[PDB]
């Protein structure tokens, strides 16, 4: 939840 | 349990097929170290921007002097890092499609051959291995097993390697990136992987395992339409209803407490995801303010390092799939390499030319592979000449059918040998022998294809003047020629269905197109009408004459011209000769010849709670506007950090971000258990209300809908969970995650809109397109599933036709046929797995390769045009997140989507089941209730035919009465006629046509409750619900509760007190096999009880002594006798020697009325009831 | 993974 993928 | 070595799994993979898996897995594992690499680049994007940040905030007195170092740095650096981004694109794109293509295409090359082969050894199996095992589980073990092992040696193997390779790739640039925050991750790793696996534990609840808790009310429900017609009867469905839903009751208490602990524990693991997230990134900038790491490395060792950690979580489920296809390999390998003893794939021994057909059984001692438990042929010695025909004959045990069996070599005897010819059997070829003998058996089968093809079974090669001679000469040709396509015609299991005789022929034919020098006939005369025997025998005869032949059969017509006649007994060879030496002997053969001679109207009623939904929606709406506060935040922690320009405030800013960055998780604790406690808490309770209206409703339906063969109690209990189990889920959860998902989208474009000016713009253009080019590849994939599905259907249809009539088969040998025809029916498929993985690789690479790309227009549009603008790369940074996350809550859209469907598919039934009304009702309050006691019934002029079976009329023109307080006995020559009257009487149909009165009104008029209140039914097989025999007794009367002196002085007629107070709970002890066992006399007893305990003035007795014996029938039919005589009575019970006293016998005959009067006035006639009684009087005597 | 961010 950035970028990552979270 | 049993597993297989992982080299003899691939035994069938070679050449092409190793280098596709090497260059699969290689290209599997470039994939896998492909994306962390994706993070590394990603810090130094931020450094380069961190470089400018720092020093574009530190002037504050040159403005212009800016606008060109920091914009060539940019330049330079973006350009760099947009140029390695499109550089990892194509690279995911080409090593993903090898990965996924090579391996499905290595898996598909394989499968085949194992099918192939399996099948191969299917057949290849000798028949005493058929013996022990079941075809069945055979067959689906072949359809399933190497269905698994295609899952496990699949594109799965390349995605573990993958994910083994982010996992060592992700570590490895987080390590060397810096040792302190992996660590400190790997402090993290287990706090987080502790949560979140529980997490996936919690949602999966919806298989199931819900008996344990539920099962109570199913009990309930279960016995309940099971007795349906005696709570009908006895029209207790008030009190049925009422216990049904306190089980509901306390049902949706237990669910609603399994919500609340469910709830909390979803968001307390949410708040340790939050949390531990923070902490490390708290963490990061104390040592980001030390100076010791890069901001943007920080980031990069982060997600490389997670990464590395969830992909371990989702690598595990390949293991398990690779793992799981070596245990079903191991059980499919074990036939493939089993060798059997007697082959008959192979190719050996000698092939006799010049057969006289000599064949001797020479002390043959044998038993089936039921082995120690019975030996059946104890020695033996037998002979046939060549020409002659031998007739074996037995009383039981068919060892005679073993000869034929031996003689085929089926099996190989214990000791002894059998002989054709001068040589052993089992010196000459297996295929060889079947070939030379031909076989005819008593119950024919006929594959499905034309008659042709069924004589070509014979012989593959043959031509249809053959045919014809060889029909013509089983003189099967008429009877075939007359029918329609000729030659042409179909036979089999479906379809053209013909005559045992004809089947019969057309074997024999098939059998006369071998050409055999042997010919073995068992029974095949036998199970077959007289009238084609003799037909078929004039074949059988004509099969003969050039030929040596040994027949058994149980008709002594065809054993006169035999050559020699073979008794046996106790598997002992006994009498042989000619049929007059035989007659002569006197012996078994002479003994057996003298013995012979959009529907929200669903929604409307959970519309009963207008709160707690606008609460959860509100909550989750919040919520959804909760969610991207979390991306804000880690925009503005990078953001400000990066835009920080003089240190000093940093710090103090950093720290308090990731306090907030926490305070959003602690309110998402409360949030998403509301939200999950609201609907949850929702979903209870309206399963009480369907469940309960369903039930309800469904004791409402007459007898006439139960009769139903689509309606049986199991079927209804399991609609009845079902859909009320279904319809929750829509109603549920999903709901809830869905108006999260919009809202979390809604309010995340709302910023990102209203901050990047077109920047998120551009996004909503690529964002919605990668989406559903992710949900068109999943429909793709069930496409060709189903697809695939429909051609091996056709493939395992020929299996399953070779393998269960396999003993056929082996005799006509063939089994190359079959051979070739699976191999023929798998062509196609193959061809069909080579087309799989050139797709399955596109439709992957292209979406991966589109999220990668997608990725690089983002910091190309995010950098350049609109950071040479004064737009900023904090937005930039928070608009991605933002939008993407969006996108990946609308996915669950996406992936809830099926929900619905089955939802409401189990909702249609579930609202047409409550609509549904009767013919007759038993909840309507109209209807007479007649003020006058005494109780007459008038039959008049009724028919009845049964709904189920409106074909063979029960009831025609029947007209019976009786008055008060006389016993008006029943007889019949048989059916449910005798039965229908009390049936009728009860009211479960209305007639046809006629009526039936009782004190002169008619009941179709009259209030059904009433009606069935005065009735005193007591049935064959009394059913008791599980619980106080009192309350069995008091089921009586209902609409009030009965007194203990009542059923006490109900027990007391009924003779059942002797029991009663011998227990040690007495009237409390519970009956039904829950809680204690009772046989019928005590049940029927108590059926008595609860009959006249209603004071009835209708006793109705239906074959009440059915089931009984010795001298409870004396004493059940005193409790009886002593029941009636003061009351209406109607008897149909079948002692009539307990009916010689009645105040009126009534014969029935075809549904009239036949004989009708006193006992002693039937007697004086002579006719049906003459006979009736004569033929079952004395017969006490004939047992004498 | 559940929705927070793992």
């Amino acid at each position: 939840x950035a970028x990552a993928x979270a | 349990k049993p597993a297989v070595s992982v080299l003899t799994m691939f035994r069938y993979a070679g050449w092409l097929d190793r280098l596709y898996m090497l260059v699969g897995t290689l290209a599997a594992i470039i994939h896998g170290v492909a994306l962390p690499l994706m993070m590394l680049i990603f810090g130094d994007m931020t450094d380069s921007f961190a470089s400018v940040g720092q020093v574009s905030k530190q002037s504050t007195q040159m403005s212009e002097a800016d606008k060109r170092a920091m914009f060539a740095k940019l330049e330079e650096e973006m350009t760099t890092y947009a140029y390695y981004y499109t550089g990892i694109g194509a690279g995911v794109l080409i090593v993903a499609y090898i990965q996924v293509s090579f391996w499905c295409l290595a898996a598909g090359r394989q499968i085949h051959k194992i099918r192939q082969k399996f099948f191969h050894a299917i057949m290849n199996q000798e028949i005493g291995w058929f013996d022990v095992h079941d075809v069945g589980e055979l067959n689906t073990r072949l359809t399933d097993d190497v269905s698994k092992i295609n899952e496990g040696i699949g594109d799965k193997i390349g995605m573990f390697f993958q994910a083994m390779a982010t996992f060592f790739g992700g570590f490895i640039i987080g390590f060397t990136r810096g040792w302190k925050l992996t660590l400190v991750i790997l402090a993290i790793s287990p706090v987080l992987g502790l949560s979140a696996g529980i997490w996936a534990k919690i949602l999966s609840s919806f298989t199931d395992k819900e008996l344990h808790a539920y099962a109570k009310a199913g009990a309930v429900a279960e016995e309940v339409l099971a007795a349906i017609r005696t709570v009908i009867a006895f029209g207790g469905q008030k009190k049925e209803l009422e216990r049904y839903n306190n089980n509901l009751e306390e049902a949706k208490r237990l669910g609603i407490k399994k919500a609340i602990t469910a709830n909390i524990s979803m968001g307390a693991a949410f708040l340790l995801i939050y949390a531990s997230y923070a902490l490390a990134f708290w963490y990061g900038t104390s040592l980001v303010i030390s100076k010791e790491y890069s901001i943007g490395q920080v980031l990069t060792v982060f997600f490389s390092v997670l990464i590395g950690a969830f992909s371990v979580g989702q690598a595990s489920p390949n293991i398990e799939a690779f793992a799981n296809a070596r245990g079903a390999a191991y059980e499919v390998f074990k036939i493939i390499d089993n060798k059997p003893s007697i082959d008959s794939f192979s190719k050996s021994g000698h092939k006799p030319d010049n057969i006289q057909g000599n064949l001797e059984f020479k002390n043959i001692h044998f038993s089936y592979p039921s082995r120690k438990e019975v030996q059946i042929l104890k020695g033996l010695n037998l002979k046939v000449k060549s020409g002659q025909t031998v007739a074996l004959v037995g009383n039981s045990g068919c060892g005679k059918s073993t000869t034929v069996q031996l003689m085929q070599r089926l099996y190989d005897p214990l000791d002894g040998m059998v002989s054709i010819d001068g040589q052993d059997i089992r010196t000459i070829n297996v295929r060889y022998l079947r070939e030379i003998i031909g076989v005819v058996s008593q119950e024919p089968v006929l594959f499905a294809t034309t008659i042709a093809e069924n004589i070509r079974y014979g012989r593959e090669d043959v031509t249809m003047d053959e045919i014809e001679k060889a029909v013509k000469e089983a003189n099967a040709y008429d009877f075939i020629m007359k029918l329609p396509h000729q030659f042409d015609t179909l036979v089999g299991e479906r379809g053209a269905q013909l005559s045992g005789g004809q089947k019969q022929r057309i074997a024999i034919a098939r059998a006369l197109v071998r050409n055999p020098k042997i010919l073995l006939l068992d029974e095949a005369t036998s199970a077959l009408d007289t009238e084609s025997e003799a037909v078929v025998q004039a074949a059988l005869d004509k099969a003969r004459e050039g030929r040596t032949t040994i027949v058994i059969a149980h008709r002594l017509s065809t054993v006169r011209n035999a050559d020699v006649i073979a008794g046996f007994d106790g598997g002992v060879i006994v009498e042989q000769g000619n049929h007059d030496e035989l007659m002569r002997e006197k012996g078994i053969y002479f003994k057996l010849v003298m013995t012979q001679t959009s529907f929200w109207r669903i929604l409307k009623l959970n519309s009963t709670e207008w709160p707690y939904f606008v609460v959860g929606i509100f909550c989750a709406i919040i919520n959804g506007g909760l969610q991207p506060a979390f991306s804000v935040i880690f925009s503005k922690v990078v953001g400000v950090f990066t835009n920080g320009g003089p240190p000093e405030t940093q710090r103090q800013n950093s720290n308090l971000f990731s306090l907030l960055f926490l305070i959003l998780g602690i309110i998402s604790f409360i949030t998403f258990f509301l939200q999950g406690f609201t609907f949850g808490k929702a979903g209870e309770i309206l399963t009480k209300r369907l469940r309960y209206m369903v039930f309800k409703s469904m004791l409402r339906q007459d007898v006439s809908w139960f009769d139903d063969p689509k309606n049986t109690t199991g079927a209804l209990t399991t609609r009845l969970a079902n859909d009320a189990a279904q319809v929750k889920g829509a109603t549920g959860s999903r709901l809830a995650v869905i108006f999260q998902n919009i809202a979390n989208l809604g309010t995340g474009i709302i910023i990102s809109l209203i901050y990047g000016w077109q920047l998120t713009l551009l996004l909503l253009a690529i964002v919605p397109i990668i989406a559903i080019a992710g949900v068109v590849e999943m429909k793709m994939l069930s496409g060709q599933a189903l697809k695939d599905k429909k051609e091996l259907e056709g493939s395992g249809k020929i299996a399953t036709e070779a393998i269960e009539n396999f003993r056929t088969v082996v005799s006509l040998t063939r089994e190359q046929k079959f051979e070739t025809m699976y191999a023929q029916s798998l062509q196609i498929p193959y061809r069909n797995a080579m087309k799989k993985a050139h797709v399955f690789g596109i439709t992957f690479s292209f979406t991966q390769a589109m999220m990668y790309f997608s990725y690089a227009a983002c910091f190309r549009f995010g950098a350049y045009l609109v950071t040479q603008q004064l737009m900023t790369f904090e937005n930039v940074l928070l608009v991605f997140s933002a939008i993407v996350f969006g996108a990946m809550a609308v996915g669950q859209v996406s992936s809830f989507a099926p929900d619905y469907a089955k939802a409401t598919v189990s909702a249609s039934h579930i609202i047409r089941i409550i609509e549904k009304t009767p013919e007759i009702d038993s909840y309507s309050t109209q209807g007479l209730k007649p003020n006058m006691l005494e109780g007459n019934v008038q039959f008049s002029g009724v028919v009845f035919n049964y709904p189920t079976r409106p074909s063979i009329p029960v009831l025609q023109g029947l007209s019976l009465e009786v008055k008060k307080g006389q016993t008006l006995a029943l007889v019949g020559s048989s059916g449910c006629g005798k039965s229908t009257v009390v049936q009728l009487l009860e009211r479960f149909y209305d007639p046809m046509a006629g009526s039936v009165f009782l004190d002169g009104k008619e009941i179709k008029q009259l209030n059904v409750q009433w009606l069935r209140a005065q009735l005193g039914i007591v049935s064959q097989e009394p059913i008791l619900f599980d619980c106080s025999i009192a309350e069995n007794i008091a089921y009586g009367d209902n609409s009030r509760v009965v007194s203990y002196e009542e059923i006490v002085r109900a027990a007391k007629e009924a003779n059942i007190h002797q029991f009663i107070d011998s227990l040690p709970d007495k009237y409390n002890t519970r009956v039904g096999d829950k809680g204690t066992q009772l046989s019928g006399g005590q049940k029927q007893r108590i059926a008595i009880a609860r009959a006249l305990v209603r004071q009835p003035h209708i006793l109705l007795l239906d074959e009440a002594t059915s089931a009984l014996d010795t001298e409870s029938e004396k004493v059940v039919q005193e409790a009886l006798d002593k029941a009636r005589e003061g009351r209406t009575c109607i008897v149909i019970a079948h002692r009539l020697s307990t009916i010689q006293n009645a105040d009126l016998i009534v014969v029935i005959q075809n549904g009239k009325v036949k004989e009708h009067g006193t006992h002693q006035q039937l007697l004086a006639q002579k006719g049906i009831y003459f006979s009736m009684v004569s033929v079952q009087a004395g017969a006490k005597r004939s047992l004498e």
